[PDB]
């Protein structure tokens, strides 16, 4: 209902932290791809559950719930990573025990590029001092914006947008500063989205090479590209 | 299948 | 520069109407148009205050990144009043029926037509168009500080443009969010068209003209 | 070919 209530709903809806142990051995092509896909697969499960807890999500057409999730999953994974990684500069906090330096990227052809965008975007979020309630609204907006169910989606996207606007106004900065902050946060959407595309191409390529494992859900969501 | 089942059967 | 004068700067940067001067022929006409537009895009960028004060590496990278999204943003503004029409040029108007004639296009034409409709619904103003097109260039992946200042001043100009419509404070914020959320949709279309063009070049089925070839190869 | 830089550096 109210923006505060939408934010409080999103707060409660946050998925729990997924636990993956680092390989005992220093990272290989195989062990790094195995760790990041295992994590992705477990996180996809919790994502779907998180989506269902967004007010009005389950009121959409089944075929829109599928298209939004197929469209945004990698972007939503990546926004969660950047938020986990924001109180820990230089590091990518994939999981409590799966913390990676730009370094360990070395262990897989091309994944160093991906880790850089992820660290660069995270940096801009850290420079903007992105808040918890902002992150909640922005993650929701990434799912709802990944494009009668179409009338209901529009209205749901404007409710989360209204919530972010409310959060930012709770800060007490001038009106002109609220607009600027809202603009700076949102212009990062295209940056996240870029990191998602490169990340998806990369995963599609690693799957071609025989490196990828057999994970029903992740394979399913990658084949919708 | 698995996405639709998690969306509806869970 | 007052945001008003920045926007007049951008108004004054606008490239001219381009004409292609008359299956294979549709594609040949789109590539030939893309090449002419890239020539005018370069002059357009050069006239954005401070763009030419950036490193030549920065200038090259921002245009190499953003060119297809900037071609597509222009297509949507020219198409805004003409639903079902993609107004590539006056001598090049296409519907999705023609889109069908070439594998992979219809998908692209559909994204462009959808997004265009989204801007028609929001009644995108000219001055909003000018700001966001520039934002697309400046927001694409010391000179680093000059670029942050240039992007921050075009952001400022768009908030002013919106302020001038007279709508409520709440409604301005919501209008600003709705225009900016549409950028990831332009970037989505851009990624798809570039993919299709790289594939078209790889097969040597269309002339990938000089400035166009260079610009595709950068990706 | 270097037409981007040519056009960037002249009028
Ligand atoms: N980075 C990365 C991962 C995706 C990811 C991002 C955020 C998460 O919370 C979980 C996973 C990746 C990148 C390339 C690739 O080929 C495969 C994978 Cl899994
Ligand atoms: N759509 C489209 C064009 C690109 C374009 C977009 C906007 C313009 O104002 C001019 C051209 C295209 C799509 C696939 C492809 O293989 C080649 C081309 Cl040129």
């Amino acid at each position: 209902l109210s923006p505060e209530q939408l934010v409080l709903t999103l707060l409660e809806a946050e998925p729990p932290h997924v636990l993956i142990s680092r390989p005992s051995a220093p990272f290989t092509e195989a062990s790094m791809m195995m760790s990041l896909t295992k994590l992705a697969d477990k996180e996809l499960v919790h994502m779907i559950s998180w989506a269902k807890k967004i007010p009005g999500f389950v009121e959409l057409s089944l075929f829109d719930q599928v298209r939004l999730l197929e469209s945004s999953w990698m972007e939503v994974l990546m926004m969660g990573l950047m938020w986990r990684s924001i109180d820990h500069p230089g590091k990518l906090i994939f999981a409590p025990d799966l913390v990676l330096d730009r370094d360990e990227g070395k262990s897989v052809e091309g994944i160093l590029e991906i880790f850089d965008m992820l660290l660069a975007t995270t940096s801009r979020f850290r420079e903007l001092k992105l808040q918890h309630k902002e992150y909640l609204c922005v993650k929701a907006m990434i799912l709802l914006n990944s494009s009668d169910s179409s009338r209901k989606l529009a209205h749901l996207l404007n409710a989360v947008t209204d919530a972010l606007v409310w959060v930012i106004a709770k800060s007490g900065i001038s009106s002109q500063q609220q607009s600027m902050r809202l603009a700076n946060l949102l212009m990062l959407l295209s940056h996240v989205r870029h990191a998602s595309n490169k990340g998806m191409e990369h995963l599609l390529n690693m799957k071609s090479k025989n490196v990828v494992p057999v994970y029903d859900l992740l394979l399913e969501m990658l084949n919708a590209h | 299948h698995k996405l639709v089942q998690l969306l509806t059967t869970t």
